[PDB]
RNA sequence: CGAGGGCGCACCACCGGCCCGUCUCGCCCGCCGCGCCGGGGAGGUGGAGCACGAGCGCACGUGUUAGGACCCGAAAGAUGG
RNA sequence: CGACCUGGGUAUAGGGGCGAAAGACUAAUCGAACCAUCUAGUAGCUGGUUCCCUCCGAAGUUUCCCUCAGGAUAGCUGGC
RNA sequence: CUCAACCUAUUCUCAAACUUUAAAUGGGUAAGAAGCCCGGCUCGCUGGCGUGGAGCCGGGCGUGGAAUGCGAGUGCCUAGUGGGCCACUUUUGGUAAGCAGAACUGGCGCUGCGGGAUGAACCGAACGCCGGGUUAAGGCGCCCGAUGCCGACGCUCAUCA
RNA sequence: AGUUUGACUGGGGCGGUACACCUGUCAAACGGUAACGCAGGUGUCCUAAGGCGAGCUCAGGGAGGACAGAAACCUCCCGUGGAGCAGAAGGGCAAAAGCUCGCUUGAUCUUGAUUUUCAGUACGAAUACAGACCGUGAAAGCGGGGCCUCACGAUCCUUCUGACCUUUUGGGUUUUAAGCAGGAGGUGUCAGAAAAGUUACCACAGGGAUAACUGGCUUGUGGCGGCCAAGCGUUCAUAGCGACGUCGCUUUUUGAUCCUUCGAUGUCGGCUCUUCCUAUCAUUGUGAAGCAGAAUUCACCAAGCGUUGGAUUGUUCACCCA
RNA sequence: GUCUACGGCCAUACCACCCUGAACGCGCCCGAUCUCGUCUGAUCUCGGAAGCUAAGCAGGGUCGGGCCUGGUUAGUACUUGGAUGGGAGACCGCCUGGGAAUACCGGGUGCUGUAGGCUU
């Protein structure tokens, strides 16, 4: 798929639709001092092996794309996340399609 | 086994008649749905929003709510052993009045106007249907004309 | 196995509770030990009061 | 053979009461013969709830016989419950009330009196109404039961508002999954 | 005996009302702390709620469950000899 | 006449020993001895499950389950 | 001049996954008092309008508005079961099967009894302990109850009837 | 050293996925309805292929027009859709839902109700509303994704976003951490364990719910017959045969099934021995011939009597010698 | 008797060809300054009024096609329920009720609402 650059949508905190730049959200690093990745250390300390299921059967190809909104205005610069639809390529601002447009040779 | 498939088996229920396509004519948009009349759900296939399940194409329903462009039918659904009473959102397209509310409406009125006169001329009258009686006895003139001989005919293969 | 409406129980019975249980029957004798004691305590501390300080 | 069902042929009922109670059963002795004797539906009433189990009489409180007894035409009319009556600690005023019951706690019936009333047994009731005209037979809440919360459609399903069983009440005991959309569901 | 009429128990259906959470809208009020303070309203909606208590204790029955768990039954595993 | 047969004395002990090797032998027990205990181990599996009369009276189907010899669930049953 | 194709009007034969037409059996609803008809009031909804709709408050109407049968409503606790099989008819796979799989009703399982010599399911009929009477399905040479009727009309000879 | 090494399954394994879904049919004109039933499809794709408005008409054909021809473009006429609408199929659709333009971001922010599967639980998907803020259009309106039926995912954990929000334990400030609300990272065995083999050295609990041998149903296949008669038979259908077809029988073949047996019915062959069958090889008595005789072939009554000795091979079968 | 504007049902209204059309009307028609669109004033938009019913349109016609509605097909096909009916089966008959569709042969060829005109 492809989703333009930026798109006026509503905006939470002005209570209007409002320009809106989109960007691609990616997960973020891993804390180490979450409560659950402080208990799974403490778990794993010692002896015992592994306490924890690792998933290793992996069935999906793709991801639901999240775009990360940002208002565009300088007093609100309030953030969200939409989730588009499973695509397998996603293009963030690509050139627009033409329809009498002759197909390269 | 089968699928689960909202429209299964539809093929011919959502169909339209025959020479009967195009433009849905706009008097069944023109119709005036109350609160408590009785209506039955057919179905339409011109129209996809607001499109009643299958189960309930052929049934007949009240009607306990009115927005824009739909209504609320509280239509009878038999689940296995109950009958339980479900609550369908339903496009007007997919609905008409049904006309045995309608009859009997009008023999109502006829009995209440029908009592009242009576009462005033003073005689009494009859205001129960009844089943079809047994036939009266009558006479049946043959005028001069003798019954026709009837006989049955030989056998012959025809092809 | 659960059957229809119930509360969801968790019995501390997981543990050989069997060989850790303390019966009561020697508490009429305990209750008869210690008003004795007590009796005895007062008549040793004649005059002084019976409860203590 | 017949073509009938007979899963049906006895009818569940109390034809006598499952008490021993001896004053119990002297007073359906005698309303069983005023049942029969009379022509009263009052006293059918009367034996029937004479039968009936503890949770089937439940108690009426003062208030509420107060209450019942405040509405108009029924001056002078005696209140007649098959079970205990119970004092009302958050009513103030207690009316002159003519009053016949099976049991009476004790405060209120130091109540009822000293604002002026009677109270009657059973036997009394009899000798002064055999057919129970001029009464108003009450009745203590039925379904005022901590059961009854329990009872009807299942917690986990929708539009139910039946209390489950817990062994305790606090943010850890079944409040998560299946109770709000960011754990799982709500329904 | 009685056509009609009345007060209506419990309970049921429905409509209102109140309490806590949470949204939307909106104008007021309070003061030894004038505050990034406190209180209030209307309209939806979430609650195992209120709406003149029914519980507590004891006994009995049934059902479920943890325990040797209705009775008898493995191949095995562990500790110490 | 030999890598011969044999007595007694010694050494090696159980996931260990010993094996010119067959998973052989290790007190009639060996692809992990024997003894006691944990232990009445667990069993969705097999077998059994003790007096009389009266009344009512089924299911082998739905949904979910590493579910298919089992359960939960609805249904059908009885009692109050 | 001939043979093709093509067109036109006809002609033979068909469809579970084709269809104009289109049954039978079948599925829903209605057959009143919560109804019908009068007045009035409320609304922040709707709006040319005393509009529309809904709600509410009074009043009047009983020939109780098809047949037939039956007393209904409602709550709690709950065991067993969750291997099924058979028959008429419909029906899928298979050459077929006492095969495998569905639909409908009944049955066996859980059920004895009369008949089918015999037999889980077929036909009749379901059951407390008895006497009398009468039947069902089926029978009435003898086994073996009952034709030991002067039964009626025909057909048929089989050295595998 | 500890543990695991899915399920369904006309036994199991191998093979497939009938394991989560969608279309048509089965399906017996409401709905529902099974088999490792049939014909197929799915894990995507799309800033437009989403949303409005406007204007057009498609497939195909006919007749014409420089190069230009069976297909290049242009014009007229016919054209109920015979095209297209992303994909499987079905339904639907014509100043549409298709094609081309213009403007856009209703593919946004929220609370509930409802439908579908259904236990009337969840997820997914969907319908009708209500409250915001917007788009488009002159407007009526229409739009909170795709014309409809599929295109997907719990707890725990993580990550991001939001409230000058709550807590962070004697008080206060600040980091940090914990919450509340909404997205995302996934469990395809798709209501969601974290999982390789081998055992003939084997063990146990069981199963005739389930295979290997007998038996029973069946008879495709094997075997043995019949009917018709185009032909073969120097001629001549039928002495003897029998193509195309078609009707049977048999249970000495092999399949099919899984009813009995898994707290055991000893599983090949041979040897030994008895009896039975006839679909008769010989012998007795016959009939027919393409029966001159001899020999042979066909058929009938017929199972009384007989049907052998060996080489090779475990063989049953087979083949040869005699 | 008709038409126009807006319609309801959506062929008894459609399609092919022929004939007639008074009066209003509806059109064809004349032009591009403005409004507005085009390669093209053809369409669309706008300003008109010389001509014409040739066309659209209306009415009528056709042993017209279609469509609508009857008869026939036919108590046929199929079918609810029944039998210890028949038949080796395949299937068939009867009892009890219901009951079609072609071919073929007839008749018909728009009804109508609101508002406004013309028609001596
Ligand atoms: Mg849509
Ligand atoms: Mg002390
Ligand atoms: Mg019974
Ligand atoms: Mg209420
Ligand atoms: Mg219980
Ligand atoms: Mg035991
Ligand atoms: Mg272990
Ligand atoms: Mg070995
Ligand atoms: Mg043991
Ligand atoms: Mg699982
Ligand atoms: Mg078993
Ligand atoms: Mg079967
Ligand atoms: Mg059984
Ligand atoms: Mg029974
Ligand atoms: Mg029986
Ligand atoms: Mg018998
Ligand atoms: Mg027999
Ligand atoms: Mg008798
Ligand atoms: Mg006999
Ligand atoms: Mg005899
Ligand atoms: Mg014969
Ligand atoms: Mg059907
Ligand atoms: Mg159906
Ligand atoms: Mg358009
Ligand atoms: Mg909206
Ligand atoms: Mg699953
Ligand atoms: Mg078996
Ligand atoms: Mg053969
Ligand atoms: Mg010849
Ligand atoms: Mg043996
Ligand atoms: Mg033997
Ligand atoms: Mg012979
Ligand atoms: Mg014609
Ligand atoms: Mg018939
Ligand atoms: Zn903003």
């Amino acid at each position: 798929v492809n989703v333009p650059k930026t798109r006026r949508t509503f905006c939470k905190k002005c209570g209007k639709h409002q320009p809106h730049k989109v960007t691609q959200y990616k997960k973020g690093k891993d804390s180490l001092y979450a409560q659950g990745k402080r208990r799974y250390d403490r778990k794993q300390s010692g002896y015992g092996g592994q306490t924890k299921p690792i998933f290793r059967k992996k069935a999906k190809t793709t991801k639901k794309i999240v775009l990360r909104l940002e208002c565009v205005e300088p007093n609100c610069r309030s953030k969200r996340m939409l989730a588009i639809k499973r695509c397998k390529h996603f293009e963030l601002g690509g050139d627009k399609k033409r329809k009498g447009q002759v197909i390269q040779f | 086994t089968n699928t689960k498939g909202k429209r299964r088996g539809t093929r011919y229920m959502f169909s339209r008649p025959f020479r009967k396509h195009g433009v849905v004519p706009l008097a069944t948009y023109m119709r005036i749905y109350k609160k408590g009349d009785i209506v039955d759900i057919k179905g339409m296939g011109t129209v996809q929003k607001g499109m009643p399940h299958k189960c309930y194409h052929g049934k007949t329903g009240r009607v306990y709510n009115v927005t824009q462009h739909a209504v609320g039918i509280v239509v009878n659904k038999q689940v296995k052993g109950k009958i339980l009473a479900k609550r369908i959102n339903v496009r007007i397209e997919h609905i008409k009045h049904s006309k045995s509310r309608d009859s009997f409406l009008k023999r109502v009125k006829e009995n209440d106007q029908k009592k009242k006169e009576a009462k005033e001329k003073g005689t009494w009258v009859q205001l129960k249907r009844q089943p079809a009686p047994p036939r009266e006895a009558h006479f049946v003139r043959t005028n001069g004309k003798e019954p026709e001989l009837l006989e049955p005919i030989p056998y012959e293969f025809m092809a | 196995a659960p059957s229809r409406n119930g509360m969801v129980l968790k019995p501390h019975f997981h543990k050989d509770w069997q060989r850790r249980v303390a019966t009561w029957f020697n508490q009429p004798a305990r209750k008869i030990r210690r008003r004795k004691a007590r009796q005895a305590k007062a008549r040793r501390i004649a005059p002084r009061p019976a409860s203590g300080p | 053979g017949v073509d009938i069902r007979h899963n049906k042929d006895r009818k569940v009922r109390r034809k006598e009461p499952k008490s021993q109670d001896i004053y119990l059963r002297l007073l359906v002795k005698l309303y069983r013969f005023l049942a029969r004797r009379t022509n009263s539906t009052f006293n059918q009433v009367v034996l029937k709830r004479l039968f009936m189990s503890r949770t089937n009489r439940p108690p009426l409180s003062l208030s509420r016989m107060i209450r019942k007894m405040k509405l108009p035409g029924r001056e002078n009319k005696t209140a007649v419950v098959v079970g205990t009556i119970t004092d009302d600690v958050r009513v103030q005023e207690v009316p002159k009330l003519k009053v016949c019951a099976l049991r009476v706690t004790s405060r209120a019936r130091s109540r009822i009196l000293r604002a002026g009333g009677k109270i009657l047994t059973f036997d009394q009731l009899a000798l002064d109404s055999p057919k129970g005209c001029g009464t108003v037979l009450l009745s203590g809440p039925r379904k005022g039961r901590e059961v009854y919360r329990h009872f009807g459609k299942a917690p986990g399903t929708p539009h139910s508002h039946t209390k489950p069983y817990v062994r305790s009440k606090g943010r850890k005991f079944e409040r998560a999954r299946g109770r709000r959309a960011s754990r799982g569901y709500k329904n």
